[PDB]
């Protein structure tokens, strides 16, 4: 079976001598050593979470699948059964009238975003984002982003979970598992500096509601330092995730899970920091491998010529990871990444201002640059994730509306 | 494929004599403290094991062996043979030979008991769970599934529950904790299944009391494994909707208005009651209502929709319903059997018709039959699925025209190719299902002369 | 049937098929609550046959041409049991008149028959609804929804509003007037209210009470959230209405939702609800943060500060905030095992007089639910600890003089009654209460859904405690176990081998188990006192104890064994509490054990090491100054000759004490290096003590740090030398290897952190003393990897990095030492080892890669 | 002595224990080793309330 996705992989089923079937995904022309190393990092994270009492009392574990490279151009990836893409679930939840209008219709948010980029910047390419960054105001961006958010149904995840479940108990269990898995994934991805979290990089377990993260191409600020359109977001906490907990707020279960996981991670960081140090200084992780990977896939269209140029320094990535594993402001870290990568740009000041805040509506701009507690760090992370100023200037493929 | 099927004793009087002898030995043999049974353990066990090996379908040998092993434990016969071949015979070679013979017979019985059922299974489980703790301490895993089956059947058959409880207590008390620790997550879920029935021969109240005491005595570091199976895999299942949309719209008639209700919200509980209900009246009512809803589903699917939209797709619903119908058509009951076997035959005849063909509904029916024929637990369902495959081919080759077969799914060629794939599958039950299927088709296969001259050498090579 | 036809007749049930629903709603009594759904469904569906569309067939066309034959009737035989009978073998007094009945009709053919009567679906639906509560529930809900939706088309707005108000009043009456609390009935009513809008105004108190009684908390939670979302009662915070005493309706729904979520066991949602909605002050947020950080002492202090404060600049807090504060302070005192405070708090609000009258507990329902369990638990714990007071027992006896109070005491606090009687002898009766407790556990566990993990885990802990209670009762009820010492030895071994989970069980379970076990040991010590009223009279009368003091001098009488078992159990509880990040409880238990710890050398050294471990764990989440103060308190007990005398006898305790002291010195040095002027920030005595402990002649801020680092390295090296210097047998399977692995990893981690600190910042000093660091790291990590340490296995690539950085120091050392490690311990880092083959520093891994290639 | 005719057997008091003095008045030698005692809990609401 050919999978309808990027690079068009294929699914094969292997019959073992144990009288069982083992589905696998065959990927050709794609190095997968980075994925294997990231899975090993997640296994180390799982062990650290398992040895902590507060997280063990809630069973906080990241779901890890198997990645095996057999050649520097071919490998095998374990196939998860009874799982679906988050984007696919959101699209299938919508009715025919809703789907056609978002999918194929003028004035739709996928088209309104491009129309707004054309309006605030006389360009039809990647430079429109740069011109909008230099030539737009916070009020206009916030109002336009809210008006664009208002055009997408506000209870897609809730309606989907209602439709799958048969009893209120099943709905409660599915929603709780989804929220806990997403919070753990968000905090673990922020610690590892993983970006490019669009709706096709999340897989939902349709039987239990769990969430799985896939397709780890960027690591340690690669989406904030090397992309033509930078990603100033720690993780994906969009309108649908907030609306899933309809009567309550994000300062409850998700906040508690993130705080507990961050407290577990920050205690004795030696094992984690050493493992990511061994990860970051590798002879097979040269800039050539990164540019080949980013060239093969579309992403933000990094192009054959890179404006940010080669600034690959493994010492800075591990230093930033160690800094954020201590008390540090996420806004400071992303501004440092922007300074490292986007120094020779005409919108550097606007990048820094948008990523830092305004000190009137953001809690992360009223805090010091270091020495933050776990609760304050998680609060700043949520504030930076849910900021309409940052979310209204993102890449079109990220889809900040959903 | 069931071994103890369509088989009768040559001399019915000898079986009655053996049953009377076993029942008499239950009362007489364990008497007198077994002081006098000391020199007869080996002489009894060897002959009983030889006769049981020669005749593996008689439970009386297993019962007699059960009395034999029980009397030995009061004697203590197997308290010093655990080293086995480390020392040849420090005290007595008879005890060592008896130990070795007992070890091998139990492992074979555990391996062979997976196809038995009813009385023969209850006797095999009792015999294996009455074994001394040293033999279980050798390999725990081969005896685990015996404990699980004994507990599951003891949810409805008290003596098996008592035997399993005693075996679990002995294993937890005498076997070392380090070796028994990994298996508790496999054992405790069925005790949880026992405990869940507390809302509704030793009566079940004392069985639940003993289960509670066993759970408490295990300790907090172990009894948490009581929740290992739950909240994972199947336990989440059957809690999800069969279809994300609603297909069966029913307009209840009244003299004033016609309110609309949906009958697909009743389907899971109705099928569950029709399959497994203790009371007979609710089972009959559920079976009748399921028959009515199957008729309603067929009529709604075949009805030309009044609206501009197409026919309502019943693929998801048919796929959940068709496996249940196959199970119901081969029930231990006879009202259910004569109610549902003609239903399955009629469904095959309808889905093999000229009108309803080359569709996903026939595909769903065929894959349901072919999945049932590879059931690794139920053999009656396997037989019935073989008979369904015969009927399917017989009505597929007749109803269709000689034309309208090129590039058409659900054909003779396609059915053979699925059987050929099943036959080459490394799993043991897939090959068994393919062989049973061919054994049910060959009468219809040999009649078509044109079909034979192209389907004999390939089938011969495939089955060899 | 006669009564059914009487009620279905006209002038008693209108046939307008819309007023009939209201008539059935009015025709309800709590006595028939079990069968009410089936009765109402039968009454609704009985009028379906009066429609002209009932007799005619449903589907007008068959699937194809199929001639149906004469009706086939199954053979109605007499059922027999076959599961219990001999196999391969060859009365119906009331079953013959209660045979299987049948409906509809059948017709065989070569195609299925879809041309069926319209009654062939209606009749079996109601037939199976009458014999199953769930099917009746679904049928009633579907019929109600359909009738409502169809009446929406054929009614005006005023009539629709009137009938919805009538339905809401009827549902409020249903929820308020019931005693059986049938789970299908309340679930049906609440679901029907949930799927509609005008029914969303259902009374929250009745919903909460019904869902608490019938355990339909998910249904109640769903109803409350849709009521909070879809209603939008008021969104004006300026309070446009006139000012009055009553609390807002939305916060009442929030309180009920919080109650349901607390009952279901989800404390994170409860904390979020109290943070975002109930809480309106700044002290509440800090108290909730302290509670979430498991710092119950600070949270309780803040709760009392908020409760006694009498002047508010912002404004008077709402009553919901105040009762939440009181309940949370009660929970915090329960968590801290502060029984004397818990008892006051519980008895404080009953009366203004100094002695409270406990009878007023039975006055209000609010007092019974929130104060009674805490008061009972605190008084029982105080009695079981050894204190004397009769208030609880007088209250218990006067309450069981009644019948409702006795019933609701027996329903929940059956274990407490068992312990209370067992204290005051009465061994015979307490068996009845413990059997009642076990049966109530069965009922409560069986009444909980399988999708709720937390409640079943809590009930598992409860049944563990109840089983231990019953086991002790069974042990004490027989006089044979009193004689000799073998049954006491068996019980002690079982008790020390059966422990709660350290990482997974809360402190309440440990507290209950430990208190009950200590009470049982006290009772068995009191029972096994010498028979004469004067001590040692029987001892001098008989001759056995005279010769037992000479031959059996290895151990002492039962008192010494009981004391040793109590000490070991309390130390295990202390370690569990330290692992679960509960520091105040650990401090309390450590002081209580200190009272009598200094009577034996091993007990004293174990207490000192446990204290030091707890203080080391406490230091992690504090500032540099607090770190320094904590470990400065710690350091005064590991440099004493009185315990060094015993440390000279046992080599394991010496190694552990050296490890702990090295850890203390490392913590001091790391805290000082990460914050200059921290020594100046603390008083002169502590600074002088740190200066003396440093051992540096200079008075600057760097020589002291260097001296403390040197002392830490000296103590860690001393510990590793003590471990290596034949401190133990080879000890295969790594039995006592935990301490050796700990010493290896502690020294290796200290030296590795020192090596990392030199690489990060540019070095100006020669630092020639670090030449022994990397070889030490490599060698000790290799022995730790040999001893099967997971941490060394995940820290392996650091050794390769060290080899790359400092080749001539340790390349040959690793090459010699890596050859003895098992080959299967390098599978995880196989990629690094095969990518380190074309480099100069490859000789070390050639043997390993050859070994794994061979295996 | 009032055991009573029925099963309750309500107990007037407890023969067991009743010890008047428990533990050393010294109550643990080292103040420094353990942290200051938690403030004693204080509460003074208004009694005789209806549904508080």
């Amino acid at each position: 079976t050919v999978m309808a996705s990027l690079r068009r992989p294929k699914r094969i089923i292997i019959r073992g001598h144990d009288e069982r079937e083992h589905p696998f995904l065959v990927k050709g022309g794609e190095d997968l050593r980075q994925d294997q190393r990231v899975e090993q990092l997640f296994q180390v994270m799982n062990g650290i979470l398992a040895q902590d009492s507060a997280c063990s009392q809630r069973a906080l574990q990241l779901r890890t699948y198997s990645v095996v490279p057999m050649t520097s151009r071919l490998g095998l990836i374990e196939w998860l059964e009874n799982t679906v893409t988050l984007k696919d679930l959101l699209l299938n939840t919508m009715s025919q009238e809703e789907k056609a209008a978002y999918l194929s219709d003028p004035r739709a948010p996928p088209c309104e975003y491009k129309d707004w980029l054309t309006k605030m910047s006389g360009k039809h390419d990647v430079g429109a984002y740069m011109l909008m960054y230099k030539g737009a105001n916070r009020t206009e961006t916030v109002t336009s982003f809210r008006k664009r958010e208002s055009k997408v149904p506000a209870d897609l995840l809730k309606r989907a979970f209602v439709r799958m479940s048969t009893s209120p108990e099943a709905f409660l269990a599915l929603r709780s598992h989804f929220a806990s898995s997403h919070a753990l994934i968000c905090i673990s991805h922020w610690i590892l500096g993983i970006g490019d979290r669009h709706l096709n990089n999340f897989m939902v377990a349709m039987e239990t509601g769990g969430v799985i993260g896939i397709d780890f191409g960027h690591a340690f600020g690669s989406a904030t330092q090397f992309l033509p359109v930078p990603e100033l977001m720690p993780f994906r906490l969009t309108r649908q995730f907030i609306n899933l907990m309809l009567p309550m707020k994000e300062t409850g279960l998700m906040y508690s899970i993130m705080v507990h996981a961050l407290r577990a991670f920050r205690s004795d960081p030696g094992l984690l920091t050493n493992t990511m140090d061994v990860f970051v200084k590798e002879p097979s992780f040269d800039w050539k491998n990164f540019e080949q990977k980013m060239l093969k896939k579309g992403g933000s269209w990094i192009q054959e010529i890179n404006v940010a140029e080669k600034n690959w320094y493994p010492r800075q990535k591990i230093c930033y990871a160690k800094r954020k594993l201590a008390g540090a402001n996420p806004a400071v870290i992303t501004c440092d990444e922007l300074l490292l990568g986007h120094e020779k740009a005409p919108a550097f000041r606007d990048y820094v201002a948008v990523a830092r805040g305004s000190k009137d509506h953001n809690i992360r701009a009223q805090e010091p640059e270091s020495g933050l507690s776990e609760e304050t760090q998680v609060k700043c992370l949520m504030d930076q994730a849910t900021d309409p100023n940052i979310l209204g200037r993102t890449w079109e493929g990220w889809e900040p509306w959903m | 494929s069931d071994p103890a099927a369509n088989l009768h004793p040559a001399k019915p009087k000898d079986f009655s004599a053996f049953i009377n002898l076993v029942e008499f030995c239950r009362e007489i043999l364990p008497e007198k403290q077994a002081e006098f049974f000391e020199p007869w353990v080996y002489s009894f066990s060897y002959e009983l094991i030889l006769q049981s090996t020669r005749l593996p379908l008689i439970s009386g040998f297993y019962k007699l062996l059960s009395i034999t092993v029980r009397n030995a434990k009061k004697i203590k016969y197997f308290e010093g043979v655990s080293p086995k071949s480390l020392k040849h015979s420090p005290e007595d070679p008879e005890k060592y030979s008896c130990f070795a013979l007992f070890v091998k017979f139990g492992k074979e019985v555990a391996v062979k008991m997976k196809q038995y059922k009813d009385e023969l299974l209850a006797s095999c489980l009792t015999f294996l769970l009455s074994l001394p703790h040293n033999i279980i301490e050798l390999d725990v895993r081969a005896y685990v599934p015996a404990l699980q089956m004994a507990f599951k059947l003891g949810l409805s058959y008290t003596p098996l529950a008592e035997v399993g409880l005693n075996a679990l207590e002995e294993w937890s008390i005498y076997i070392d904790r380090h070796v028994m620790q990994p298996y508790y997550k496999d054992i405790l879920p069925c005790l949880d299944g026992y405990l869940k029935t507390s809302a509704l021969a030793i009566s079940l109240e004392e069985i639940r009391i003993r289960v509670v005491q066993m759970l408490g005595s295990l300790g907090g570091q172990i009894n948490k494994n009581l929740l290992t199976v739950t909240s994972s895999d199947e336990m989440m299942k059957s809690y999800v909707a069969w279809d994300r949309e609603k297909r069966l719209s029913f307009a209840v008639p009244f003299r004033e208005m016609k309110p609309v209700i949906f009958l697909d919200v009743f389907l899971p509980r109705v099928t569950e009651l029709a399959l497994t209900a203790s009371d007979r009246q609710t089972k009959v009512a559920a079976c009748e209502l399921l028959h009515s809803m199957v008729m309603f589903m067929l009529g709604k699917a075949t009805q030309m929709p009044e609206g501009g939209q197409g026919a309502p797709p019943m693929y998801q619903l048919y796929k959940r319903t068709f496996p249940v119908l196959l199970r119901l058509a081969c029930d231990v009951d006879q009202v259910t059997r004569q109610l549902y076997e003609p239903l399955v035959m009629q469904l095959i005849h309808w889905f093999t018709n000229n009108k309803k063909f080359e569709s996903q509904d026939t595909v769903a029916l065929l894959e349901a039959i072919l999945d049932g024929i590879v059931d690794p637990v139920d053999s009656t369902l396997r037989d019935f699925c073989g008979r369904c495959i015969r009927e399917f081919l017989k009505w597929s080759i007749k109803q269709i025209t000689p034309q309208q077969q090129e590039k058409s799914p659900v054909n003779t060629k396609s059915l053979f190719k699925r059987l050929y794939s099943l036959a080459l599958h490394p799993n043991a039950f897939k090959r068994l299902g393919a062989s049973l299927a061919f054994n049910n088709i060959y009468r219809e296969f040999r009649e078509e002369e044109s079909l034979v001259e192209q389907f004999v050498f390939e089938a011969l090579v495939i089955y060899m | 049937l006669i009564i059914r036809n009487f009620w279905s007749h006209e002038t008693r049930l209108p046939s307008n098929t819309l007023d009939r629903l209201l008539a059935l709603n009015s025709l309800y009594s709590p006595k028939i609550e079990v069968h009410f759904l089936s009765l109402a469904t039968n009454f609704l569906l009985e009028m379906t046959s009066m429609s002209p569309d009932y007799p005619n067939p449903m589907f007008e066309h068959p699937l194809s041409e199929c001639e149906f034959q004469e009706y086939t009737i199954d053979s109605d035989w007499r059922f027999r049991s076959t599961v219990l009978t001999p196999m391969f073998v060859e009365e119906l007094k009331m079953k013959q008149d209660a045979q299987v009945v049948l409906y509809r009709s059948y017709r065989h053919g070569d195609l299925p028959d879809i041309q069926i009567k319209h009654s062939s679906l209606i009749t079996p639906l109601q037939a199976v609804a009458q014999r199953d509560p769930i099917i009746a529930k679904q049928l009633f809900s579907s019929l109600f929804s359909g009738i409502l939706k169809e009446m929406d088309k054929f009614k005006t707005l005023s009539e629709k509003n009137n009938i919805t108000q009538k339905l809401l009043q009827d549902f409020n009456r249903f929820l308020n007037t019931t005693f059986s609390f049938f789970p299908p009935f309340v679930s049906c009513i609440q679901d029907i209210s949930c799927q509609h809008a005008a029914l969303l105004s259902l009374d929250p108190a009745a919903v909460s009470a019904g869902c608490l009684a019938s355990l339909q908390q998910p249904v109640g939670i769903r109803l409350l959230e849709e009521a909070l979302l879809r209603l939008l009662p008021a969104e004006l915070p300026a309070k446009r209405v006139r000012g009055k005493a009553r609390l807002p309706p939305d916060v009442l729904r929030w309180v009920e939702l919080a109650k349901l979520y607390r009952s279901i066991g989800e404390y994170d949602v409860l904390r979020g609800i109290f943070t975002s909605e109930i809480g309106t002050k700044q002290i509440t947020q800090s108290a909730l943060l302290a509670e979430a950080r498991s710092d119950y002492s600070e949270a309780a202090k803040q709760y009392d500060e908020a409760l006694n404060k009498q002047d508010w600049v912002d404004g008077e807090p709402t009553e919901a905030e105040k009762d939440f504060w009181e309940l949370a302070s009660l929970d915090c005192y329960n968590h801290l095992a502060e029984w004397k405070s818990l008892e006051y708090c519980s008895t404080a609000s009953i009366d203004s007089e100094n002695p409270p009258d406990l009878n007023k507990i039975w006055s209000e329902p609010f007092y019974q639910e929130t104060y009674l369990p805490y008061m009972i638990r605190s008084k029982l714990k105080l009695l079981l600890q050894g204190e004397a007071d009769q208030s609880l027992l007088t209250f218990i006896d006067k309450a069981m003089h009644g019948e409702l109070q006795k019933a609701i005491l027996e329903l929940h606090y059956s274990q407490e009654l068992s312990l209370l009687y067992l204290l005051q002898d009465d061994v015979d009766r307490a068996k009845y209460y413990i059997q009642n407790g076990i049966q109530s556990f069965m009922q409560n566990y069986s009444s909980i859904d399988v999708l709720l993990h937390q409640s079943r885990l809590t009930k598992l802990q409860s049944v563990q405690a109840l089983t231990e209670i019953q086991e002790f009762i069974s042990f004490i009820s027989k006089q044979g176990n009193l004689s000799s010492q073998v049954p006491l030895k068996r019980l002690l071994n079982t008790w020390t081998n059966r422990y709660p989970d350290a990482k997974m069980d809360p402190m309440n379970i440990w507290d209950d188990i430990i208190t009950n076990r200590c009470f049982f040991l006290s009772k068995i010590e009191e029972k096994l006192t010498p028979l004469p009223e004067d001590n040692s009279m029987n001892v001098d009368q008989d001759g056995d104890p005279s010769d037992r003091m000479e031959v059996q001098e290895q151990e002492e009488d039962i008192s010494s064994l009981i004391r040793s078992c109590k000490f070991s159990m309390k130390m295990k509880m202390i370690d569990s509490a330290r692992k679960q990040n509960n520091f105040s409880l650990a401090m309390k238990l450590l002081k209580e054990l200190h009272k009598e710890s200094k009577t034996r050398d091993d007990w004293l050294v174990s207490w000192v090491q446990s204290y030091c471990r707890l203080s080391h764990c406490r230091s992690r989440s504090q500032g540099c100054s607090e770190q320094v103060l904590t470990v400065l308190k710690t350091v005064s007990l590991l440099d004493e000759n009185n315990v060094s005398s015993y440390l000279s006898k046992n080599i394991l305790a010496f190694r552990d004490q050296n490890i702990l002291l090295g850890t203390t010195y490392r913590i001091i040095a790391n805290a000082l290096s990460s914050e200059p002027a921290c020594l100046a920030e603390i008083e002169e005595d502590k600074a002088r003590r740190i200066l003396e402990l440093s051992g540096s002649s200079s008075e600057d801020s760097e020589k002291v740090i260097a001296g403390l680092y040197q002392r830490a390295f000296q103590h860690l090296s001393e510990a590793v030398q003590a471990a290596e210097e034949e401190a133990q047998p080879p000890s295969w399977s790594c039995g006592p290897a935990a301490g050796v692995i700990d010493a290896y990893m502690t020294l290796a981690d200290f030296c590795d952190q020192q090596l990392r600190k030199e690489e990060e910042n540019a070095s100006v000093i020669d630092s020639a003393e670090l030449q022994a660091y990397p070889a030490l790291v490599v060698e000790k990590m290799l022995k730790a990897l040999k001893l099967n340490s997971n941490e060394a296995r995940l820290k392996f690539p650091r050794l390769l990095q060290i080899i790359e950085r400092y080749p001539e120091e340790t390349l040959s050392l690793m090459t010699k030492e890596i050859s003895s490690v098992p080959c299967w311990q390098f599978i995880s880092w196989i990629s690094h080892m095969v990518a380190l083959l074309d480099k100069d520093q490859a000789v070390a891994v050639q043997h390993s890669v050859e070994e794994i290639t061979d295996n | 002595s009032q055991s009573t005719e029925p099963k309750y057997k309500p107990l007037g008091k407890l023969k067991r224990a009743r010890t008047v003095h428990r533990d050393s008045e010294e109550e643990d030698d080292y103040l420094f080793d353990d942290p200051l005692p938690i403030p004693l809990r204080h509460k003074v609401p208004y009694p005789e309330t209806f549904h508080p």
